[PDB]
């Protein structure tokens, strides 16, 4: 926290200082963010980490400092910096894919996809995997995993 | 215990607690005390050493008996982290009395499957045990070797990855004596296919065994539901793994059983099951009392056994006909021609009064017989005591004596039987086949088991022949293409001598000269008898096959003409009726009856020799099995007398010695039991390192080179990367692992398209 020197520019922050107040849901509107919603205005700001690394970032906290703990952009700053400093290529993507292509011929099955995105690893909600999947399917049913590697990477 | 959460009540027989896993692992123990030495009476006991002398050490057994023996007869005893070890090619000393012990350990913790090498053990609980539910089956989908403990579901399920990874048709080879198990874990494998394809074909599947063991099991000395007949399970897949069909293979029903029964022995289930009264109109159909003793053919051994319970398996065998869509018109000519058999063997004859003819001694049982038959009874009784010849447009008749009659009488009721079991298989086939797409099968092979009884014939020497050849199909398997194929692919190997090889047995009896071409020239020859049959074995084999000897007779036991030494020991063979047996000779005057039967059944049942036909069975069999990978589980008896939870050390080693167990884990721990393809290496792991393959073989030295791993458990062939079964077990986890951290990664690169989405939302509104 007090080790992080700040590298950004000056406008850099007013810039992530502005994103952050979009972030506001306080009904004082006093502009600051609960614990919970510091993963979000991260990956807002160009950020891809890991559940754990957010809370590995956030000190550890309880569900109820995720949900009701304030912070403020002075405390956010340090954090956005420090996981800025830290997350796996394209080809490491499409292989991770590759285990569930049964054929072998460039797609696996779009309700497959699904379902490993809500049980494995780090999982996504029903709800998460519905909006990242929306009109990715083709004809088929099917999804281009190397394409749709590309399409996340580029979001 | 979490981690074993998934197969419930199961839990405990299937793996100890972490609790038992901690009291082992500190338990007391000393290495130099603590070991094995032999016993006369256990084969090898426990014991602790008490003094080293002069070469000789002074020891203390499990029994309290102070005995004293050489230095090289002492055993060490693995540590307490190996106690009950799911695979014993783990262990640290591999020697008879650490796997014996280990066995018996599991198996008093009823844990009856052991993994040893790449292919299981499994000892006969005699018990039922919660381990085959839905919910052990759903718990071992897809889980590696590692993961989850010994289990005939997961041998089906690593089958199934071997499948779809090597892309090549399985075999699940399934060895026992008689009583042994076999039956039990075939019936396993197909449940866990047709559970997981559940989760009617799959219903049908189950449903098929049975049917096919009303007709074709009976109890014997050896097993109340003896198989009596052998059978190849074809379990279908499309090219994805989908379960797409199925199909049954079947091979040579014991026919004099039919007829036939030894003291200790009852004819097949299905006739017991009729007579049980269960479904009386069964019995109004088919003319017939409910009592067993009142037919001929029935009832000259047992009549009941304890464990069965036949009223309620005749409704296990009618719901079975229904399952698999047999009609009512089906299921009653089955039933129908069950009786007339019965029926058939009460027909007596008696000597006409100047003539050494045959003529009926009653007509009741013949009326009976031939109403269920669809024939006329006349017609019937004139063709079995005069049976026609054709000379220039006449039908003279062939004059028969009562002996010749009781056998074509026999010969006839053991035709229509084994005939009417082979159209229900055929039946079963047709519902079974789905004309659905596949591309690979997984065959499960249950074959009648090795036996010994008082009296040992015709069929004793193919049943003891079949497990000969299978224990031989293991030994080349494990102990010569294995090493051939170190050799061809350019693998350093010394080539080792398991002393694993029983082609002297197997040339005795199926090479010319031998003992089944023998029997089949003295069919071809009209006036030889069993005594020229067994003059020219002695004459050929008597002083020149090592596996040929002469009988063990003793008084209060039935008499023998030879011994032969199988590789599960020697049985005397009584040599009598071998040439009828082998020719298997029908009067063709009653058959033509069968032909215009107006029961549409008996009619198309009817529309060389027996070693001849098993010698072809079997090297078709063989040939089969040789262009699948073969899964090898060795069923083994711990007891004499059925006991559950009882072990007898003597038999239970020998069951392993004649096995060749020991020699099985062996080849799995100094060769590299597992190997893929160069292309086949880099799909599946590149996803370990992929910067280490940025050519196929280059790209696999790379990439295993960059791994903290033991250099030393893999190696290149021409075609393929050779591997030891425990690197490829940490390759599998390390691969699990990476693809952990890969969803991980690509989730929270998901989440980050997710948040951007919406931050792009809230800019419009405001910024943008
Ligand atoms: C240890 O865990 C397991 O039991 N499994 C893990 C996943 N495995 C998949 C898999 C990986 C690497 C190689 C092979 N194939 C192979 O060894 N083929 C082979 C070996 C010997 C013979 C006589 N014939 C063909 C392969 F299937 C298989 C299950
Ligand atoms: N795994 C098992 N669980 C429970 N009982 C078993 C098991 N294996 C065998 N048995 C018992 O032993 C009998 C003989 O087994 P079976 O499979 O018919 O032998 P075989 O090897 O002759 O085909 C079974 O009917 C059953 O009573
Ligand atoms: O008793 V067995 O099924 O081996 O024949
Ligand atoms: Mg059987």
């Amino acid at each position: 926290p007090s080790k992080i020197k700040i590298e950004f520019t000056p406008e850099q922050i007013e810039e992530f200082k502005e994103a952050f107040t979009l972030f506001d849901r306080t009904p004082k509107c006093e502009m600051k963010i609960t614990y919970g919603q510091c993963g979000d205005v991260l990956r807002a700001l160009g950020q891809n980490p890991t559940q754990a690394e957010v809370l590995r970032v956030l000190g550890k906290p309880k569900q109820e400092e995720l949900n009701s703990k304030m912070m403020d952009f002075d405390t956010f700053l340090p954090m956005l910096q420090h996981i800025s400093k830290n997350t796996g290529t394209y080809e490491d993507f499409v292989e991770g894919l590759r285990v569930f292509d049964k054929e072998g011929n460039g797609t696996v099955m779009g309700a497959e996809l699904r379902h490993v995105l809500a049980t494995l690893g780090e999982k996504l909600t029903e709800d998460e995997v519905e909006k990242l999947m929306a009109g990715q399917e083709d004809s088929n049913g099917c999804i281009n995993y190397e394409a749709f590697v590309k399409h996340i990477m580029a979001g | 215990d979490a981690e074993m959460a998934a197969f419930g009540e199961a839990a405990p027989y299937l793996r100890k607690s972490e609790k038992e896993r901690l009291e082992a692992q500190t338990r007391p123990f000393d290495l130099k005390k603590d070991v094995f030495v032999p016993d006369d009476k256990e084969e090898f006991v426990k014991a602790t050493i008490l003094s080293r002398e002069g070469g000789k050490v002074t020891a203390e057994t499990e029994h309290g008996k102070t005995v004293t023996v050489k230095e090289d007869q002492v055993l060490q005893q693995n540590p307490p982290k190996f106690d009950k070890i799911e695979d014993m090619a783990m262990l640290t000393f591999l020697h008879e009395p650490a796997v014996l012990y280990n066995l018996k350990e599991r198996y008093a913790s009823w844990m009856i499957y052991t993994y040893s090498g790449l292919f299981c053990v499994t000892i006969n609980p005699y018990k039922w045990l919660p381990v085959y539910n839905a919910e052990v089956v759903a718990a071992y989908r897809g889980k590696k070797r590692s993961e989850a403990p010994p289990h005939i579901f997961s041998i089906s399920d690593n089958a199934y990855q071997y499948m779809l990874t090597d892309r090549e048709n399985q075999s699940i080879l399934i060895t026992g004596e008689s009583g042994a198990g076999k039956t039990v874990n075939t019936k396993r494998v197909i449940q866990y296919f047709a559970v997981i394809a559940a989760i009617t074909l799959e219903d049908q599947i189950i449903q098929a065994n049975p049917a096919l063991e009303a007709f074709g099991n009976a109890k014997t000395v050896r097993n109340d539901n003896s198989s009596r007949f052998g059978k190849f399970i074809r379990i279908h897949f499309g090219a994805t793994g989908k379960l797409a069909s199925a199909d049954i293979e079947t091979y040579l029903l014991e026919k004099s059983r039919v007829i036939f029964q030894l003291k200790a022995e009852r004819d097949y289930h299905i006739f017991y099951q009729i007579l049980s009264n269960k479904k009386p109109e069964l019995l109004d159909m088919l003319l017939i009392t409910n009592n067993p003793y009142d037919y001929a053919f029935i009832s000259q051994g047992e009549t009941t056994v304890a464990s069965i319970d036949d009223a309620e398996e005749l409704m296990a065998t009618d719901n079975a006909f229904d399952v698999l869509g047999f009609t009512t018109e089906e299921k009653n000519s089955m039933y129908k021609l069950t009786g007339a058999i019965m029926h058939f063997g009460n027909m007596k004859f008696k000597l006409k009064q100047r003539e050494e003819q045959a003529e009926p001694d009653g007509t009741e049982e013949a009326d009976k017989s031939a109403y269920l038959m669809g024939l006329n009874s006349a017609d019937l009784l004139k063709g079995l005591c005069h049976p026609r010849v054709k000379v220039g447009n006449e039908y003279v008749t062939k004059g028969q004596n009562v002996q010749q009659v009781v056998y074509a009488k026999g010969a006839l009721a053991k035709a229509v039987y084994e005939r009417m079991f082979n159209w229900m298989v055929t039946r079963i086939n047709a519902t079974l086949e789905t004309k659905q797409p596949r591309q690979y099968f997984i065959g499960v092979l249950d074959i009648a088991g090795f036996e010994i009884f008082d009296f040992n014939s015709f069929e004793q020497l193919c049943i003891n022949f079949t497990n000969e050849k299978l224990q031989q199909f293991f030994n080349h398997h494990m102990f010569v293409l294995e090493q051939e194929e170190y050799k061809k692919e350019g693998i350093e190997w010394e080539f080792i001598d398991f002393g694993m090889d029983l082609q002297a047995c197997i040339d005795l009896i199926e090479k010319p000269m031998g003992i089944m071409s023998i029997l089949e020239e003295e069919c071809m020859f009209p006036k030889a008898t069993d005594m020229t049959f067994k003059a020219k074995l002695f004459d050929n084999h008597l002083g020149k096959s090592s596996n040929f000897q002469k009988p063990r007779n003793i008084k209060g036991k039935p008499e023998a003409h030879f011994s032969l030494i199988h590789y599960a020991g020697t049985v005397d063979y009584n040599i009598i009726g071998w040439l009828q047996k082998n020719k298997d000779p029908l009067n063709e005057t009653v058959v033509d009856l069968y032909k215009k039967s107006s029961l549409k059944m008996l009619s198309s049942l009817f529309a060389q020799t027996v070693s001849a036909l098993h010698r072809e069975n079997l090297n078709k069999l063989m040939t089969n099995l040789r262009s699948t990978h073969p899964h090898f589980v060795r069923c083994i008896i711990p007891n004499e007398t059925k006991s559950p939870g009882v072990i007898d050390n003597p038999l239970v080693m020998h069951q392993l010695r004649c096995n060749g167990v020991l020699e099985g884990i062996r080849i799995c721990r100094k060769g590299f039991p597992n190997r893929i393809l160069y292309g086949d290496f880099r799909q599946r792991y590149r996803i370990l390192n992929p910067a280490a393959i940025p050519d196929s073989r280059k790209g696999a030295e790379k990439l295993l080179g960059s791994l903290d791993i033991d250099h030393n458990q893999y190696k290149f062939g021409h075609t393929k990367v050779f591997f030891k079964a425990g690197l490829l077990g940490l390759l599998e986890e390390m691969r699990d692992e990476r693809l952990s951290r890969i969803i991980t990664r690509i989730q929270a690169q998901s989440r980050g398209v997710l948040s951007r989405m919406e931050f792009k939302k809230l800019l419009e509104r405001r910024d943008s």
